[PDB]
């Protein structure tokens, strides 16, 4: 794995993106790594936003499946053809494997300018690749041509440069501390997951556990917030609005339409309250708490000022544990397993006075519950 | 990143 170290890189609110191959001869792509969707796709036109792109035209092994497929996401889409090439990811298991591959000649909104990635490895579950559960994804096609384990763990450092891992089939210790706990995988589709609890610097929020999970959670590598659903997103912002009550901030700020600034280097962090997820545990009535700090939910936006973006967003499908909740951990998305882990990231961004937490054992009852049905 | 299931 000390290979696989910091293979991640980005620009601060502009994705992480892992170096990889494609074609005969290896055509170098920067890809998004999306634990949020299951299709990989890449730039395969010009476009503004692109450095470089796929040339199917000159790959040997390329192969056209010769039917198209659309894929639209909660932030833009795009439009493309289906094909398979071989692949090989250069800072990551030394193997070559054939996979699908949308060559992206369509899009509205998707790519970022200045990101410099070109493309995007959807991570998630067949069930819900485009245009069907038939085309296989990337990750599942690495597992059944090798002998990589059927995992990968994530390590996401925040902030303009952005870093940090991805460790394909394994866990790395030295990227983090304490214990690490396991969340299941409530079905295999997104990454779905169960919040039993939400608390704001201690304070219960007080909501029916299942609005914390209308219509599902998800662990999202591809979305920068931590997306709640509309009515605990409301409940959220009143009960952080009434913690920190030295400062008065306007409604377009906790709507993420104002920048906050202060004078570089003088961030009262101190003003804003922790925030704790508890998840379900592995174990009967047993769940356990990750705790982020404002350093990851306040986000900074690139002079004599730090300036910042409210990152807890509304959401009309459930909630999305996004780069804000990421940042602050080491995540093992444990397929074999059918399981989640957390762990205190050894590089998350925190203070000489708070940092990001995962305690446990907490005692919740009827965690099943939890779950919304559908 | 997928919207609709």
């Amino acid at each position: 794995f000390v290979e696989m170290v910091d293979n991640l890189r980005g620009k601060s609110g502009q994705g992480y993106y892992v170096e990889m191959t494609v074609g005969s001869p290896p055509q170098t792509l920067n890809i998004l790594v999306d634990t949020g969707s299951s299709n990989f796709a890449v730039g395969a036109a010009p476009h503004p936003f692109l450095h470089r792109y796929y040339q199917r035209q000159l790959s040997s092994t390329y192969r056209d499946l010769r039917k198209g497929v659309y894929v639209p996401y909660t932030q833009g889409a795009w439009a493309g053809e289906l094909g398979t090439d071989l692949v090989s990811i250069p800072h990551g298991p030394n193997v070559t494997v054939r996979a699908n591959i949308a060559a992206i000649t369509e899009s509205d909104k998707f790519f970022i300018n200045g990101s410099n990635w070109e493309g995007i490895l959807g991570l998630a579950y067949a069930e819900i690749a485009r245009p069907d559960d038939s085309l296989e994804p990337f990750f599942d096609s690495l597992v059944k041509q090798t002998h990589v384990p059927n995992l990968f763990s994530l390590q996401l450092c925040g902030a303009a440069s952005v870093g940090g891992s991805m460790i394909i089939g394994g866990i790395d210790h030295s990227l983090y501390t304490g214990s690490l706990w396991y969340t299941p995988i409530r079905r295999e589709w997104y990454y779905e997951v169960i919040i039993v609890r939400v608390e704001i610097n201690g304070q219960d929020l007080k909501m029916d556990c299942k609005e914390y999970n209308y219509d599902k959670s998800i662990v999202d590598s591809g979305t920068t917030n931590l997306r709640l659903p509309k009515k605990v997103f409301e409940a959220a912002v009143k009960s952080i609005k009434a913690a920190s009550s030295t400062e008065k901030f306007p409604d377009g700020f906790w709507l993420g339409e104002q920048l906050v600034c202060w004078q570089a280097g003088t961030t009262p962090w101190n003003i804003f309250p922790v925030i704790s997820l508890y998840l379900m545990g592995e174990v009967t009535n047993q769940s356990f708490r990750i705790t982020i700090l404002p350093q990851q939910y306040l986000r900074p936006v690139e002079s004599q000022d730090d300036c910042y973006k409210f990152a807890i967003s509304q959401s009309s499908t459930g909630t999305v544990m996004g780069a804000v909740i990421m940042e602050g951990f080491y995540v093992v998305f444990d397929r074999a397993r059918k399981r989640i882990g957390f762990a205190v990231s050894a590089c998350h961004v925190h203070d000489e006075f708070r940092t990001a937490a995962v305690e446990g054992p907490f005692v919740t009852l009827d965690m099943e519950d939890c779950g919304y049905n559908i | 990143f997928l919207a609709x299931p």
